[PDB]
């Protein structure tokens, strides 16, 4: 989940 | 009755948003005069990035032209075209 | 090609507009935290009045509650509800 791109929920679970 | 996380996060993330800008904020050298309206709606990058080390910046820009009134004391009323910078695309980039 | 005067005037005039606000500005006792998102979309008075002698001010307000991720030192990631003030009505009034 690249920091520069809008995130999906999965990202916030990493 | 509570906005869900993903909806707030997506709605707040870096993107062009209609912003009301004072014509002097754009053109400080025009502060001697009076404009009507005194502010204009412009698309401008806004919102937040995933990290306070990134900033929301435009990656596509354009001019928009608007009909504005300008006047000076004891003077005729002028109406004319005035151009402003808009932001068409925004991305989060290092500061 | 050109935005017409009355359109610019009506769109710029004092009214509630979606504004992106930093959460720290709204929760100053919590500047020890890192929030995600770090900003939220809120309806807030914006735009201009007919005179340099008037200001655009809220005359009706309400709250909205959003789910925000919060972390601070010696804490892990939490998600919690945070309430924000919104502006439902705006008017032009003397400064």
């Amino acid at each position: 989940c690249d920091i520069h791109v809008l995130w999906e929920w999965k990202c916030f679970e990493e | 009755e509570v906005v869900k996380f993903m909806d707030v996060y997506q709605r707040s993330y870096c993107h062009p948003i209609e912003t009301l800008v004072d014509i002097f904020q754009e053109y400080p050298d025009e502060i001697e005069y009076i404009f009507k309206p005194s502010c204009v709606p412009l698309m401008r990058c806004g919102g937040c990035c995933n990290d306070e080390g990134l900033e929301c910046v435009p990656t596509e820009e354009s001019n928009i032209t608007m009909q504005i009134m300008r006047i000076k004391p004891h003077q005729g009323q002028h109406i004319g075209e005035m151009s402003f910078l808009q932001h068409n695309k925004c991305e989060c980039r290092p500061k």
